[PDB]
RNA sequence: GGUUGCGGCCAUAUCUACCAGAAAGCACCGUUUCCCGUCCGAUCAACUGUAGUUAAGCUGGUAAGAGCCUGACCGAGUAGUGUAGUGGGUGACCAUACGCGAAACUCAGGUGCUGCAAUCU
RNA sequence: GAAGACAUUGUCAGGUGGGGAGUUUGGCUGGGGCGGCACAUCUGUUAAACGAUAACGCAGAUGUCCUAAGGGGGGCUCAUGGAGAACAGAAAUCUCCAGUAGAACAAAAGGGUAAAAGCCCCCUUGAUUUUGAUUUUCAGUGUGAAUACAAACCAUGAAAGUGUGGCCUAUCGAUCCUUUAGUCCCUCGGAAUUUGAGGCUAGAGGUGCCAGAAAAGUUACCACAGGGAUAACUGGCUUGUGGCAGUCAAGCGUUCAUAGCGACAUUGCUUUUUGAUUCUUCGAUGUCGGCUCUUCCUAUCAUACCGAAGCAGAAUUCGGUAA
RNA sequence: GUGAUUUCUGCCCAGUGCUCUGAAUGUCAAAGUGAAGAAAUUCAACCAAGCGCGGGUAAACGGCGGGAGUAACUAUGACU
RNA sequence: GUCGAAUUUGGGUAUAGGGGCGAAAGACUAAUCGAACCAUCUAGUAGCUGGUUCCUGCCGAAGUUUCCCUCAGGAUAGCAGAAGCUCGUAUCAGUUUUAUGAGGUAAAGCGAAUGAUUAGAGGUUCCGGGGUCGAAAUGACCUUGACCUAUUCUCAAACUUUAAAUAUGUAAGAAGUCCUUGUUACUUAAUUGAACGUGGACAUUUGAAUGAAGAGCUUUUAGUGGGCCAUUUUUGGUAAGCAGAACUGGCGAUGCGGGAUGAACCGAACGUAGAGUUAAGGUGCCGGAAUACACGCUCAUCAGACACCACAAAAGGUGUUAG
């Protein structure tokens, strides 16, 4: 009572029925996993930039 | 006792030679591979003929044995034992597997089928191609008729079609008759006990000088 | 039974080279990697630390992170009927710039310079590349080059 | 295996916060006590008829047990513990191994 | 199916025991060891033994077995008593007596 | 151009046997009180630069040199291979059409280049 | 009459109790069972030069071991061969020359390693703490293993650095419950203190059928659901095995290969042997053999007619046309 | 349990059961006893039967082996 | 068979279902017995067989991944429909080109590492076994073997210097490039760097080809989880219409013309009709279509006649034909 065990038949067709579309792209990708020491700087850096621009445009 | 040869006529599996992984093989029937006046010089046997394959098959060591024995014995009986140099050009290195099964009446109680049907070695064979030489013979031009007939009588032991060809080369060298002749009349050919060495244009000069002296003695 | 380790079936893939074993020449570490560089991955069997898994052999990605002695890379892997982005951490040894961009930026800067110098006389710079056009008409003379006639060859055994 | 009877290690004793000396002792179970919720519930269920009511384990397969060390700071007097891989033989008091000697 | 019936003798008591199991039950296999100790002067009913290095084992107590009596007899003239010890799951006793009276 | 220190590329840079090497530099070279290490100032440590020698190291050249590197309509459009046919052959296998295309082999050529700093008849 | 605060009787407690009750008695599988584990894994190959890829395929391995065989630093260079030194020899120890690894690196194999990853010596415990991120198997869950940072405390080295166990690829484990360490933190709900109990964070006690039920047999007295997804007959494919026939010629045959034989080889044929598979039938095709009865096949035992012989006749052998 | 009569019913009690021992450093529940604690409780010592240990039992269940050398032809093996 | 007794038998009475009764068969207990009959719990449970009642229109599948005492079953992912939503030529594409990576298969090599393997040739023994000359000699001669040197014949899935075609990663711009100078607790000897910005400059030739039937997004749920065949690559086996994989196309789910006949082959996929032209196949007749044209071969006392496909070989022939 054996049973045919494994094969990839028709898998390619079954996949390509719907696209293998590229994942996506964006401005401003996720920052998870980047060097936290760098993140800590970068946050205060933007903070300072924004404050300076607000005070200048005031 | 021996399964008929038609069960191993083709090349059906990848080469499976004896090695540290096989470790249990029988011995090929063929042990003597060069026959005749093998200590002959290069230059006394200019004529050379080949028994060439025209197929793609496997040859049993037993078949090689039978052909070698028949051809050698004829060549001796007619032309004298020292009128030729005969050589095989293949070697049985492919092991042939067999799945030994019980052959008694009522073995249905014991045989176990192909469940776990890996084979067991029982015979050697050599794989041969289209255009590959099997037998090579060299002798004097006066014996072309006898040697070619010996080879023809030999083909009958091999399965399939094989031709007999008269090589335009001198002896077993890689040279044709006139080229070898001129090269030998010039000094750059020095015989060895069985084969011959060739003076090259490269190498350390004095080392070339110590041999081949007459060539430089121009 | 069956077997799938972390480094299975890599016996040839990870061999170093012929005649190139031993330490690594320093240029590799003297390289400098910026965020956004496009980089190829070639494993180096001498440094077991921070290797890439065999699947990422020979692939190409974009750097996104930099640390004291390693690099973060982004790869797109085809699993099932979509692509998923994987993030890798690799020591600088299995890494080298893909000079595709190195040459591409050359084209871009030369392109801009060409556009500007052409605009200096307003002459329709004609930027885009072209595939290999079919070759043009031409005349062939036979002076000292009389046509030579061939013919097929007969047959002999050549042995 | 062989493990020293003393060891210097980080000790989170609210006073130490730095590597300090540590005696080592091997973990022991500690006597199983009654009145625990599990045991007393189990006794209540075992009461009356019905016989055995919770499963009992039979198919022992492992032959070893992970060994667990019991560390204490010699200064702060707090107990910390950590584990080691499996080993059929364990030993704290160790005659430190030597190379030059023969069989 | 296929089952197993086996008879095995106790190591230490010497009594005879037997049982049968289906050929899937995996009852415990004890671990034993032979150590090749040396005997010093025989004190009271205890035994006084020798490692290759140490002076330990005031243990198994001079086996009362009849080979033990033969050992006790052959002791009083000396000639380099060698013994072995079986220590299956703690409960241990000397089983074999042997001699290498060479000291050369 | 020579030489030294720090290098990049990692043999065109290695190996085998010979021959030459101004000046400087490098080197071998002298000594053991101190720091220091050894079974032993051989290595390593320290001091002198004075007592000597280019013998060796090093550099360069030499070889129908091994090796190594490069190239070639030399081998070969062969071996191999993607695609096609109601093509051949009993078969093993093989031609044919549109495509891609080796290695060995043979021949010819070559035997370190180069960055930073200092010094040299 | 007998017996007497003992028996008996009531309730708990330990013992005995297939006489009786209930229940179970793994999976894979060239039918099932015995066998083995392909039941969780690791190396190389089968694997068709990315990836992934099956078989009871091939060659093997794991359920360990290690306070150093970890970490750092320093010094040195191996297997082997040649030439020498009292006893000393094929082998003891010493010295020189050669030596790209031909050795060693816990273990199987495969990678990797030469002023080291090897050998020897010195100091140590980073085999630590706090929780994240990522890679492999993948559902992009868990477990296992690993990688790159962050925040402390460390070891080593002069230093740059290196170190979150073993040079890399295998060496291992959920819910409930018990137990241990931490906070000395929360709660015991009428209000308090002290015991006791329950909680939060982090480990250990094992589930090898290894994503984890607690489990002994027999039925030929048997039963039910089903299965041709699967066995024993026939039938179909294959021809090892069985049977039959050639090609070759070393010899046998007194001499001489073929009058007749015929070794070592090799090409076929047949389905009357026995295997091999599982295509059809398990809402049933009545399964050995004998008895009786018809036709068919030819690889001919006899009969007819021929050919050949190591055929005088006699007798016999081989062959052809032939059912 | 065996199965007219006649004639005989051999050896083994190691195993499994049955039975009989209990002088005893063996083991033990509930009750009770002692100690600690404010108490819940904890820890001790003590114990009946049974089992452990020791005899009997086969017309009870049942069982009743190997290997070597040896005698004047050989051969075998009384024998060891 | 037995017939004077353990004989046969009427009526009364006794024994009631896990019970009775048994000169013992698992027999008998109202045709029912290895657990009687009647009613009820009860429409008991079913991973298993059987059926499942109107028309048309539109779209349109899987027999595969992972886990499960899972193997005839589920969950999960995959394949499908439906509902739509945000926008309007794009952040696209089973495609090629250009540029740049990665790979150890086919092939090839062994006078290149590892391993195997035939033959002579030249040396070499303070050293192999010997023999001959010798009392022995580190004395001579032959022999065998070894060892070394240069050659030679042949091989590899678990060997390899080299190394294809086919497959495969990334890029070909506005989310760009250049210029100036702002921020930071990060980093630098240092306004050095890093990262993000301010401001300014550069457009349809804004950065190869071709196409784009619109592009992107979300839910929710049915069926499915036994596959099979063909070419090519390929494993076990002698093989099989066998078992097991890789890529693609089919069959299942599909009719139509052809292969007589058939699920897979060849052509080609289908609303309903008319006309014309073709495919694959054919054109003596059955049968619509040239007993067309042309050069040659072959006579069979078992001719031959079309792929998949329904089979024939080794060896022979003054048959015949051309070399
Ligand atoms: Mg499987
Ligand atoms: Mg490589
Ligand atoms: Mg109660
Ligand atoms: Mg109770
Ligand atoms: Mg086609
Ligand atoms: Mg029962
Ligand atoms: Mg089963
Ligand atoms: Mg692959
Ligand atoms: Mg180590
Ligand atoms: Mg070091
Ligand atoms: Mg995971
Ligand atoms: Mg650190
Ligand atoms: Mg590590
Ligand atoms: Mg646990
Ligand atoms: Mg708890
Ligand atoms: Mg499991
Ligand atoms: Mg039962
Ligand atoms: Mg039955
Ligand atoms: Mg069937
Ligand atoms: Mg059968
Ligand atoms: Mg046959
Ligand atoms: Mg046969
Ligand atoms: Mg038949
Ligand atoms: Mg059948
Ligand atoms: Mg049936
Ligand atoms: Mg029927
Ligand atoms: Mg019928
Ligand atoms: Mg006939
Ligand atoms: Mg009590
Ligand atoms: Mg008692
Ligand atoms: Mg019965
Ligand atoms: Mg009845
Ligand atoms: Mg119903
Ligand atoms: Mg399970
Ligand atoms: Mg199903
Ligand atoms: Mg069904
Ligand atoms: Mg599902
Ligand atoms: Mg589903
Ligand atoms: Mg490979
Ligand atoms: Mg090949
Ligand atoms: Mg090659
Ligand atoms: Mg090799
Ligand atoms: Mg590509
Ligand atoms: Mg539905
Ligand atoms: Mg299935
Ligand atoms: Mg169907
Ligand atoms: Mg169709
Ligand atoms: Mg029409
Ligand atoms: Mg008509
Ligand atoms: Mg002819
Ligand atoms: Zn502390």
């Amino acid at each position: 009572a054996k049973s045919k065990n494994h094969t990839a038949h028709n898998q390619t067709r079954k996949a390509h029925r719907n696209g293998i579309k590229k994942p996506k792209t964006y401005k401003y990708p996720s920052l998870k996993g980047v060097d936290p020491k760098f993140r800590r700087n970068h946050k205060h850096a933007l903070h300072g930039t924004a404050k300076a621009l607000a005070a200048a445009k005031k | 006792a021996r399964r008929p040869a038609r069960c191993y006529r083709y090349q059906k599996n990848k080469p499976y030679p004896k090695s540290r992984y096989n470790r249990a093989v029988p011995d090929s029937k063929i042990r003597i591979y060069d026959l005749g006046k093998k200590k002959a010089t290069v230059d006394e046997f200019p004529l050379c003929v080949h028994l060439v394959s025209n197929e793609l098959e496997q040859l049993s060591s037993e078949a090689l044995e039978a052909a070698r024995i028949c051809a050698n014995k004829y060549m001796t009986t007619v032309s004298g034992r020292d009128a030729f140099h005969l050589r095989v050009r293949v070697h049985p290195f492919h092991v042939l597997r067999i799945n030994k099964m019980l052959s008694c009446a009522g073995a249905d109680r014991l045989q176990q089928g192909m469940r776990g049907a890996w084979g067991k070695p029982h015979g050697l064979a050599a794989r041969v191609d289209i255009g590959q030489i099997i037998f090579s013979v060299r002798t004097k031009d006066s014996n072309k008729d006898v040697v070619v007939e010996g080879l023809r009588r030999a083909r009958y032991k091999f399965p399939g079609q094989q031709k007999i060809i008269l090589s335009k080369k001198w002896g077993f060298t890689n040279l044709d008759r006139p080229e070898y002749l001129k090269k030998r009349e010039a000094g750059e050919v020095k015989d060895d006990g069985a084969f011959v060495k060739f003076l090259s244009k490269k190498g350390s000069l004095e080392n070339n000088i110590r041999e081949f002296p007459e060539y430089f003695a121009a | 039974g069956k077997s799938h380790g972390y480094r299975s079936r890599t016996r040839y893939m990870f061999q170093r080279d012929f005649r190139k074993h031993g330490a690594v020449h320093l240029s590799t570490y003297l390289k400098v990697y910026k965020v956004g560089d496009i980089v190829d991955i070639k494993a180096n069997g001498s440094i077991q630390k921070g290797m890439p898994h065999k699947f990422y052999q020979g692939k190409t990605g974009v750097v996104y992170n930099v640390t004291k002695s390693s690099v973060g890379v982004i790869i797109n892997k085809m699993v099932g009927n979509r692509y998923l982005e994987k993030r890798l951490n690799l020591r600088v040894e299995h890494i080298k710039h893909s000079k595709c961009r190195q040459e591409f930026l050359e084209r871009v800067k030369a392109n801009a310079a060409k556009r500007a110098e052409a605009k200096a006389q307003g002459v329709a710079v004609q930027l885009k590349r072209q595939p290999a056009q079919p070759r043009e008409s031409r005349i062939v003379s036979t002076e000292g080059n009389v046509p030579q006639t061939l013919a097929p060859v007969p047959y002999e055994t050549f042995i | 295996v062989n493990v020293p009877k003393t060891r210097k290690t980080y000790c989170k004793g609210k006073t130490c916060r730095k590597h300090t000396q540590h005696k080592v002792t091997q973990y022991k179970a500690g006597k199983a006590s009654l009145f625990a919720q599990g045991k007393r519930r189990y006794d209540r269920k075992q009461s009356g008829f019905g016989g055995q009511t919770k499963p009992v384990f039979h198919k022992k397969a492992k032959t070893t047990k992970k060994v667990v060390l019991r560390l204490e700071c010699v200064k702060c007097k707090t107990r910390a513990q950590l584990t080691l891989k499996r080993c059929k033989h364990f030993e704290l008091g160790g005659e430190k191994k030597q190379k030059g000697q023969a069989l | 199916h296929a089952k197993v019936h086996l008879v095995a003798i106790d190591i230490f008591t010497g009594k005879k025991l037997e049982d049968l199991s289906p050929s899937t039950h995996n009852m415990e296999v004890p671990v034993v060891k032979r150590n090749e100790y040396q005997l010093l002067d025989i004190d009271d009913g205890f035994l006084s033994l020798m490692n290759m290095d140490g002076d330990t084992k005031d243990d198994v107590k001079a086996p009362e077995g009849e080979l033990g009596d033969s050992l006790q007899t052959a002791f009083d003239e000396g000639k380099d008593l060698m013994v072995t010890i079986i220590s299956a799951m703690g409960e241990e006793a000397a089983i074999s007596f042997k001699e290498a009276a060479r000291t050369d």
